[PDB]
RNA sequence: ACCAUAGUAGGCCUAAAAGCAGCCAUCAAUUGAGAAAGCGUUAAAGCUCAACAAAUUCACCAACAUAAUCCCAAAAACUAAU
């Protein structure tokens, strides 16, 4: 959550996280949620909304992030680890923006 | 640009320190705030300095939230004393009962900090008691008759000790 | 062994985890009660820098050591295997475990000096100009002291400095 | 989540007045007029006196032998006095003020002509003697931290120890010597004069057992 | 950079690194905390 | 013991066993016991 | 391995076990909501907006909450607590009122829960609400 | 301001309720003896507050040697 | 990695001592956070520590430049050595 704060999230439009709480594989995506939801990252820009989509049946956890490059970054955490998602997020959404 | 905690007396707001260095550094009008603060605090004739939260904005404008006055004052008046103990707990400053702390509590339950907290009055009374411990002020369960027997003894002992401390402070001011 | 795939399609980027098949521990160990992976195969004090078939099992496709809590090695043996892996890289064994870089294969350097049993890294070692006489003598390290417990069939202790 | 542990509490610690270290004098009040020969034998070998704790739970322990002159006393006094909480800690000298006269000649003298004159005084310290003893309501760790400085600036090698630390290293010292795999020990060979080795050894060795050599003491020596 | 016999971190931001067969202390915040073990 | 497993939105067609045996025990009654039932429910609620 | 060194229950562990045992008894609605990093101001405000409908919030360590819950009748909530979490306690529940405040904050998800012995996902809470 | 309260003045400057009006909690609270560690029951929640506080004091004393 | 809100600028002396010149108490809200262990301020504000929660490979100490004609045997980690 700190490495996201240092990186100036203001280049982002909308961040949603779609996941399924009763699956065994979702801990990673959750960790991502609480990393982006933190006060530092949340207050870097007020133009960005963070939406948590919670469903029992969907069965596939997902993270979708739009930003003002006209870019859409969608990472499906299934077997992906938390800090791999956050590193991918950092190098992807910072270097472009 | 941030927030400011200012503990200020009832009818007294003046365009000099602390308000001059503090508010004047933020780029905020001192006179507008003296005006508003005095508007709101001239209606308290109880003469109680209140800690207040001044939100100072990016555009140099501001907002103000007045809270309940300090427990230090409420207890200074509850014991009827002036200044608190020099060495606290080693010596006594003034005396109080259940009733004092209860009143002071239900007065301060509407404070900004204790407002959001749903805590009962027993909690707030615990806090005020603890704040009495360090002010040099002693609680007692039922003291009333012994409250006054005390005050006629205790006040004479506090006069004796404050006069002895004033004299020894004159001797230590002379020796220095 | 879980590969992470990244795709770029029309200003949308997909990143996904994908699981492949991991080979499994060979069916029947000699010392099943044994705790640590080296030990239950009776390889303690036996493997050297020279034994690649063993070493290549703990490392990454890019040549770096695997972490300890994943592998399960007894701490001591982890360090030994790390020494050995370094020493074996330097010795020019495991040529497939380097990172692949299409540009840098082209620019030849003086043909690799053949070396083996090298404890330090080549770039870090000052030439010893002063040697020194019979009584105060500068000795050149060979192999690592972590392996000084390997079984000696000759009976003479391995010579770690010349 | 982590579960807590009961904190060590000192209800039994009684702090004496003047907890800080006494000033010690450069020269004794009755200066020795008669010039003494130098026993080096008073630095040599293990220590008999001051081996144990008295009041305090912490100490500086001398691993070598050495001479302590006034400079060292000064150093320890200042360094410890401003490094301690006078409320919660007290310190104590386990070593006497320097009493032993040490001579010199003016640089540039030829050999002979007599003894020299008394330059200064020192204190003999045999290996294994407590230099300074600190007690208090302290845990060992703070005291250790700043005591190791002092220990380090002493002429002999030295350590900061507690009661626990000291008995730890003593039990370890004897346990190492009943564990020993090789049949051949310094004691065993020396006493029985095997290989006529007594020719090369000093008599004192019989007591020292090859643990002490000159003023030096190696703890690893069984 | 100073050559020292003992390395010690002079603040929380110092980190400790082995390069060229030596130990080093690098510090990003205070470069004056730089140290090289001799 | 253990509790329910919480089926949800995409597919849940499944109604409880209790409701069904209740509407069955309701459907097996003659209309005098249906009027008795109706009175005993009208009074309590 | 060396022989087995059984660890012993502290007073803290027993106090938490008792407390959670009471918590699952008393409140009719226990709603698991993933704990999310907020300002102290906003957390206080949320606590106070829960004080207005009288709903209470509680937080326990996963350490002592997990085995209690796997030995509980409630074990189907085990996959919910793997991350951070916050336990929403309600006596004499009204769910639409709990959903009202969570609606204000979009990044603060309500995951599982049990309302009067009925174990539900978020959709089950949405269903119980409109009722 | 300044107020000298006697049994006439402490009652005349205050509205002081009867003894049957005041809550039970107000008498139970310990006036001057702050509680110790041995006194409290290890199965009580407050005991562990005190133990935490003491642990913090301990870490605080041990951290006196910080170079940083 | 993570996170920081409450009486409250605790009572004093001082131009000011707001956790942090000094002296004395060291209580108290919250699941949880010292009347504060380091930095910082004129007094603050502000950074971190210990606290919850989150997790958990292992982690006590140990490192030290040099000379004068030209370095100074060559070399070497295993085929069995009381
Ligand atoms: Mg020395
Ligand atoms: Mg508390
Ligand atoms: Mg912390
Ligand atoms: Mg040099
Ligand atoms: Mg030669
Ligand atoms: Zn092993
Ligand atoms: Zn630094």
């Amino acid at each position: 959550a700190a490495a996201l704060a240092r990186l100036g999230l203001r280049a982002v439009k909308q961040v949603r996280v779609q996941f399924c709480p009763f699956e065994k594989n979702v801990e990673s995506t959750r960790t991502f949620l609480q990393a982006v939801s933190s006060e530092k990252v949340r207050c870097t820009n007020l133009n960005c909304s963070v939406i948590a989509d919670v469903r029992h049946d969907g069965s596939e956890p997902c993270v979708d992030v739009l930003f003002g490059d006209g870019h859409r970054l969608i990472m499906r955490g299934a077997h992906l680890t938390a800090q791999e998602m956050l590193t991918a997020f950092a190098s992807h959404i910072q270097a472009r923006g | 640009s941030g927030m400011i905690r200012a503990i200020v007396r009832a009818g007294q707001a003046r365009p000099g320190p602390p308000l001059g260095p503090i508010l004047g550094q933020r780029g905020v009008s001192i006179n507008q705030f003296c005006k508003e603060f005095n508007e709101k605090t001239k209606d308290i004739k109880e003469g109680i300095p209140l800690p207040t939260k001044i939100f100072v904005k990016p555009d140099r404008t501001f907002e103000i939230k007045i809270g309940q006055p300090t427990v230090s004052y409420f207890l200074k008046a509850a014991a009827g004393i002036e200044k608190g103990a020099r060495h606290t707990g080693k010596e006594v400053a003034g005396l109080v009962t259940l009733k004092h702390v209860y009143e002071i509590a239900r007065v301060k339950a509407q404070d900004d900090a204790f407002a959001l907290q749903d805590v009962p009055l027993s909690s707030v009374v615990r806090s005020i008691i603890g704040s009495a411990r360090s002010l040099g002020i002693r609680v007692v369960k039922d003291l009333s008759s012994e409250e006054l027997a005390a005050f006629q003894k205790e006040r004479a002992l506090f006069l004796a000790a404050q006069r002895e401390a004033d004299l020894a402070a004159q001797a230590e001011a002379a020796k220095k | 062994f879980r590969e992470v795939v990244e795709i770029l399609d029309g200003k949308t980027t997909i990143i996904e985890g994908r699981i492949t098949e991991t080979p499994q521990e060979s069916p029947n160990p000699p010392n099943p009660t044994g705790q640590c992976p080296i030990c239950r195969w009776n390889l303690k004090h036996k493997y050297n820098y020279e034994d690649v078939l063993l070493l290549s099992q703990f490392i990454r496709p890019h040549g770096g050591m695997l972490p300890r809590r994943i592998t399960g090695l007894c701490q001591e043996e982890h360090l030994k295997i790390e020494e050995c892996v370094k020493m074996a890289h330097r010795a020019g064994l495991l040529p497939n475990h380097r990172p692949k870089l299409p540009e840098g294969f082209v620019p030849k350097s003086k043909p690799r000096l053949n070396r083996y049993l090298t404890r330090w890294s080549p770039r870090s070692v000052k030439p010893i100009y002063n040697k020194g006489h019979r009584w105060n003598k500068v000795r050149m390290p060979v192999g690592s002291p972590l392996l000084k417990d390997n079984v000696s069939y000759s009976g003479r202790p391995l010579l770690l400095y010349h | 989540f982590k579960t807590l542990l009961p904190v060590p509490t000192f209800e039994d610690v009684a702090i004496p007045e003047k907890p800080k270290l006494r000033f010690v004098e450069r020269v004794p009040l009755v200066p020795k007029v008669r010039r003494e020969r130098k026993n080096l034998s008073d630095i040599r070998g293990p220590s008999t006196e001051a081996t144990e704790f008295t009041e305090g739970r912490f100490a500086i322990l001398a691993l070598g032998g050495g001479y302590l002159h006034w400079g060292h006393f000064e150093m320890m006094r200042l360094t410890i006095n401003r490094s301690m909480d006078p409320k919660n800690m007290f310190a104590l000298w386990r070593v006497p003020a320097p009493f032993k006269p040490i001579t010199r000649k003016g640089m540039g003298q030829r050999m002979g002509g007599g003894k020299g004159a008394i330059d200064h005084y020192v204190t003999p310290v045999k290996a294994g003697r407590l230099i300074v003893e600190m007690g208090g309501r302290c845990e060992f760790k703070e005291v250790q931290g700043f005591l190791d400085l002092v220990a380090h600036k002493l002429p002999f090698p030295a350590k900061a120890v507690s009661r626990e630390t000291l008995e730890k290293m003593r039990k370890d010292q004897e346990e190492r010597e009943r564990n020993n795999q090789n049949p051949w020990t310094f004691e065993r060979i020396a006493t029985a004069n095997m290989l006529g080795i007594r020719k090369v050894l000093s008599p004192y060795d019989l007591t020292h057992k090859g643990r002490y050599w000159g003023k030096f003491y190696t703890p690893e020596r069984v | 950079f100073k050559t020292k016999g003992v390395l010690k971190k002079r603040c929380r931001d110092c980190y400790l690194v082995k390069r060229r067969g030596r130990w080093f202390i690098y510090c990003k915040t205070n470069p004056k905390h730089k140290q090289r073990q001799m | 013991e253990a509790l329910a497993g919480a089926p949800l939105d995409n597919a849940p067609k499944e109604y409880p066993p209790k409701i069904q045996q209740l509407v069955q025990d309701i459907a097996s009654l003659t209309l005098l016991e249906i009027s008795d039932l109706n009175e005993l429910l009208k009074k309590t609620l | 391995p060396p022989p087995t060194p059984p660890q012993e229950e502290t007073g803290l562990v027993r106090l938490l076990r008792r407390e959670i045992a009471a918590v699952f008894r008393d409140n009719r609605m226990i709603a698991v909501c993933q704990h999310v990093a907020l300002s102290a101001e906003d957390k206080l405000l949320l606590r106070h907006q829960l004080r207005k409908h009288k709903i209470l919030m509680k937080i326990f360590p996963n350490q002592v909450l997990k085995p209690f819950l796997e030995e509980s009748k409630y074990q189907n909530l085990l996959p919910l607590f793997v991350g951070h979490n916050l336990l929403l306690v309600s006596e004499e529940p009204k769910v639409k009122e709990m959903v009202r405040i969570l609606k204000g904050i979009p990044f603060l998800p309500l995951l599982g829960g049990c309302i009067d012995d009925t174990i539900l996902s978020r959709q089950g809470f949405i269903n119980y609400s409109k009722l | 301001h300044a107020m000298g309260v006697n049994i006439y003045k402490e009652g005349q400057d205050v509205v002081l309720k009867p003894d049957s009006e005041y809550p039970e909690w107000l008498f139970e609270m310990n006036v001057g003896p702050p509680k110790k560690l041995e006194e409290l029951d290890p199965e009580t929640r407050e005991y562990w507050r005190l133990l935490r506080k003491h642990n913090i004091w301990r870490h605080n004393r041990l951290s006196k040697n910080r170079k940083f």
